[PDB]
RNA sequence: CGGGAAACCAAAGUCUUUGGGUUCCGGGGGGAGUAUGGUUGCAAAGCUGAAACUUAAAGGAAUUGACGGAAGAGCGAUUUUUGUACACACCGCCCGU
RNA sequence: ACCCACUCCCGACCCGGGGAGGUAGUGACGAAAAAUAACAAUACAGGACUCUUUCGAGGCCCUGUAAUUGGAAUGAGUCCACUUUAAAUCCUUUAACGAGGAUCCAUUGGAGGGCAAGUCUGGUGCCAGCAGCCGCGGUAAUUCCAGCUCCAAUAGCGUAUAUUAAAGUUGCUGCAGUUAAAAAGCUCGUAGUUGGAUCU
C-alpha cells in the first residue's frame, strides 16, 4: 500500500523536555536503600498489599 | 513390544537410527535441503543492496501496513524481504544503500501478522538502526 | 476511603481485555503477596 | 471434497499426464 | 606454542528462574544483612556450599572403611572446622549437610570487622577494609571477601599507617590545619 | 479385581511398586501417498516413496444449550428421548467450479 | 615494533646464530577480584519502654527519610624517586597536589499474562505502530508515541544463529498403536532373537 504515512505518530507528539533530578546512588548504596524501604521500613498494613507503584 | 535379549544391542540401535528420520528438526537438520533452501547458507547475519521499498499488509484481524524493503544479498545474489522495526525507521533507509540483515527470531518461520517476512533489517549504510532511531550517530553523507 | 474492590473487579471484568490484570490484583488481594 | 472423488480425480489427471508425458517423448 | 596457563573457572550460577518472588526476597534480606555489592555475590557463596555438600554426599555412598572415604571426609571436615563455619564436636560427615549459606557469609572481614567493634555498620566495615585501614596480624588487607580462620581470629587490627592505627593524619586534617 | 481422557474393557488388568519371548509399526495439521527414480503388469494400476513451501492449531471422549423436512454420583464441566462437524447457536456451518 | 636477558636448539663452539621463543602494542572472545560513598548533629516518622486508665508524657532508648548542616576517610587522576627489565612498560612502594550537586552524574531492557514491576497524565485513533505466543490499537489504549513513577541484572545488558537441558515430544533406563498418528488381508518359512525340569 502507500508508503507515504511511515513515521506519522512519532513526529505528531508534542515535544516534553525531562526535568532534572538528583543522581541515583548505585551498587552496595542502592541495595541499602532497597532493603531499607522493602524490609526494614513497614507500616501495618490490613491485608489489602498494595504494589510499589500503584496509583488511584 | 520391544524386544530384550542379551544380544538384541544391534536390533536396538538400527531400529532407532531409522525411527530417529521420522523427527521434524532431525531430518531437518541433517538432510541438508534445508541448508541448501536457506539464503544465509547457515549465517546469523547478511549484507544485502536495498532494491526497493515495499509496503505488506499485515493478516486479519490485524489491519495495518508493514514497512518492509526488498534486498539483494551480495555473497549469493538471492532477494530477500526484510522487515524495518520501529516507528519511521523507513526514512533512515535510501534506494540502493547498503543494509545488514538478520533473522526474525523463530529459525526462519514468518512471525507475527506480516506474512512470509522472516528477516528484519539492522544496520543502514553502515550504522545501526538504533542510533539512528534515538538520535545518537546520523547518516554518513 | 473504599476506591477499589478486588472481588468486584474480578467478577466483573473476568471475562474482558482486563480480566489478567484484576486476577493479578485479586490474588494480591487473597495471598498478601 | 469427499475423498474418494479427490482420489478419483488424482487418478485422471495422473493417467492424463502419462498420455502427455509419454515414455517416447 | 606459548609458555601461559589457560586453566580458570566460573565461580557462580545463576538461577534458573529469572522472577521468582520468594528468591528475590530471600537474596536482597542476605545482602541486606551482610552489606554485599550485588546477587553475585550470595550466587558465589551459594556455588561454593553447593560444592561442598556435593563432595560430601559422593563420599557417603562409599564404605565406611572405604580408605578413601576416611581420608578425603577428614580433610574436609578439617578445612571446614579451620575456616570456623563448623565445630570441633560436629566434625561427622553428616553434620556437612546440615550447613546454611549464613555460617560462610558469617566469616568474611566484612563482618568480622563489624562484629569486632572496629566499625560501628557493616557498610563502614566494607568502606573501612576497601579504604586500607584494616591488617590481618601483619598485613593490610583490602579485600572484603577474605575469609577469616580461626587462628587468625584474634589478629585483626588497624594498620600502622592509617589515622587510625597510630599513623600519620590524611589529607582532609592537613588540608584543613592549613587553613587554619 | 484392577485399568483408562473418557466412551468402555475380565482384558484394553497384573505400568513411576515401570524388564516373560518376539514381529510389524506412529512422532502437530496440510503439501501428499503427490513429483521423481526403481520394480511388477497387456492395460487399469500395485509396491517402495520425498522436498521446497504453508499453518497455531487440526483432532479424541464427554457436558450444558440451540437447532432437526426424528420419535449422594463423577478428575471435571455437570448431574421427555434422540442426532449434530451448530455455540455470533440453521438467518448456522460448509464443498467445488 | 624490541631482544637473544629467560626456555631450549644448531655449529669446528664456554665466545657465533635463532620472527623457535621471550617482551611490549591492538584486544568488552572469555575468566578472577572489586569503586561510584561512610559517619554525626538537627528536622520529621515509626516501634519498643515505662509513669499516666483515657487526652497524654518525655535524650528514654532502637530504626528509617532529607540537593538541612558539619568535618573526617579515601583512591580514580596529575606526578619526583626507587623498584621492576636485555632496555623499558605495567603492578607493588613511596613524596607533593587531588571530593559536596563529592557535575570525579552507570547503563541495558521492561511495567496485560507467561514473568518482577502504574486500567497515572498528554497525544494518535484498525493509522502510525507494538507484539517470540496469547493478544493491543476503529475518541475514556493497564500493551503504540512521550513525561513522571516503578521493576530486573549491573560495568554490564539486549538481538540473530548453531547446540544442550527442558523432551518420558526418539523412550536401553523410559513412550505409544479400539475411538486422538498408528497391527502387514491371511498363512507358511530361512537368517536373527529367545528357549522347560534334572547331576553334592
Ligand atoms: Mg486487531
Ligand atoms: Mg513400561
Ligand atoms: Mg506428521
Ligand atoms: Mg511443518
Ligand atoms: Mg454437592
Ligand atoms: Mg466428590
Ligand atoms: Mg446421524
Ligand atoms: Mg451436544
Ligand atoms: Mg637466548
Ligand atoms: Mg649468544
Ligand atoms: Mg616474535
Ligand atoms: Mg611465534
Ligand atoms: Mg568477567
Ligand atoms: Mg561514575
Ligand atoms: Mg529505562
Ligand atoms: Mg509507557
Ligand atoms: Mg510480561
Ligand atoms: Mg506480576
Ligand atoms: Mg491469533
Ligand atoms: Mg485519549
Ligand atoms: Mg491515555
Ligand atoms: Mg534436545
Ligand atoms: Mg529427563
Ligand atoms: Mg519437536
Ligand atoms: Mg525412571
Ligand atoms: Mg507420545
Ligand atoms: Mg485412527
Ligand atoms: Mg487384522
Ligand atoms: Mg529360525
Ligand atoms: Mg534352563
Amino acid at each position: 500500500g502507500s508508503l507515504a504515512r511511515a513515521g506519522k505518530v512519532r513526529g505528531q507528539t508534542p515535544k516534553v523536555a525531562k526535568q532534572e533530578k538528583k543522581k541515583k546512588k548505585t551498587g552496595r548504596a542502592k541495595r541499602r536503600m532497597q532493603y531499607n524501604r522493602r524490609f526494614v521500613n513497614v507500616v501495618p498494613t490490613f491485608g489489602k498489599k498494595k504494589g510499589p507503584n500503584a496509583n488511584s | 513390544g520391544k524386544c530384550r535379549g542379551l544380544r538384541t544391542a544391534r536390533k536396538l540401535r538400527s531400529h532407532r537410527r531409522d525411527q530417529k528420520w521420522h523427527d521434524k528438526q532431525y531430518k531437518k537438520a541433517h538432510l541438508g535441503t534445508a541448508l541448501k533452501a536457506n539464503p544465509f547458507g547457515g549465517a546469523s547475519h547478511a549484507k544485502g543492496i536495498v532494491l526497493e521499498k515495499v509496503g505488506v499488509e499485515a493478516k486479519q484481524p490485524n489491519s495495518a501496513i508493514r514497512k518492509c524493503v526488498r534486498v539483494q544479498l551480495i555473497k549469493n545474489g538471492k532477494k530477500i524481504t526484510a522487515f524495518v522495526p520501529n516507528d519511521g525507521c523507513l526514512n533512515f533507509i535510501e534506494e540502493n544503500d547498503e543494509v545488514l540483515v538478520a533473522g526474525f527470531g523463530r529459525k526462519g518461520h514468518a512471525v507475527g501478522d506480516i506474512p512470509g517476512v522472516r528477516f528484519k533489517v539492522v544496520k543502514v549504510a553502515n550504522v545501526s538502526l538504533l542510533a539512528l532511531y534515538k538520535g545518537k550517530k546520523e547518516r554518513p553523507r | 476511603e473504599l476506591g477499589t474492590d478486588p472481588y468486584e473487579d474480578f467478577q466483573e471484568n473476568w471475562n474482558t481485555k482486563h480480566s489478567s490484570g484484576v486476577t493479578r490484583e485479586l490474588m494480591r488481594e487473597l495471598n498478601g503477596g | 471434497m469427499r475423498a474418494k472423488w479427490r482420489k478419483k480425480r488424482m487418478r485422471r489427471l495422473k493417467r492424463k499426464r502419462r498420455k502427455m508425458r509419454q515414455r517416447s517423448k | 606454542p606459548v609458555a601461559r596457563s589457560w586453566v580458570c573457572r566460573k565461580t557462580y550460577v545463576t538461577p534458573r528462574r529469572p522472577f521468582e518472588k520468594s528468591r528475590l526476597d530471600q537474596e536482597l534480606k542476605l545482602i541486606g544483612e551482610y552489606g554485599l555489592r550485588n546477587k553475585r555475590e550470595v550466587w558465589r557463596v551459594k556455588f561454593t556450599l553447593a560444592k561442598i555438600r556435593k563432595a560430601a554426599r559422593e563420599l557417603l555412598t562409599l564404605d565406611e572403611k572405604d580408605p578413601r572415604r576416611l581420608f578425603e571426609g577428614n580433610a574436609l571436615l578439617r578445612r571446614l572446622v579451620r575456616i570456623g563455619v563448623l565445630d570441633e564436636g560436629k566434625m561427622k560427615l553428616d553434620y556437612i549437610l546440615g550447613l546454611k549459606i549464613e555460617d560462610f557469609l558469617e566469616r568474611r572481614l566484612q563482618t568480622q570487622v563489624f562484629k569486632l567493634g572496629l566499625a560501628k555498620s557493616i557498610h563502614h566495615a566494607r568502606v573501612l577494609i576497601r579504604q586500607r585501614h584494616i591488617r590481618v596480624r601483619k598485613q593490610v588487607v583490602n579485600i572484603p571477601s577474605f575469609i577469616v580462620r580461626l587462628d587468625s581470629q584474634k589478629h585483626i587490627d588497624f594498620s600502622l599507617r592509617s589515622p587510625y592505627g597510630g599513623g600519620r593524619p590524611g589529607r582532609v586534617k592537613r588540608k584543613n590545619a592549613k587553613k587554619g
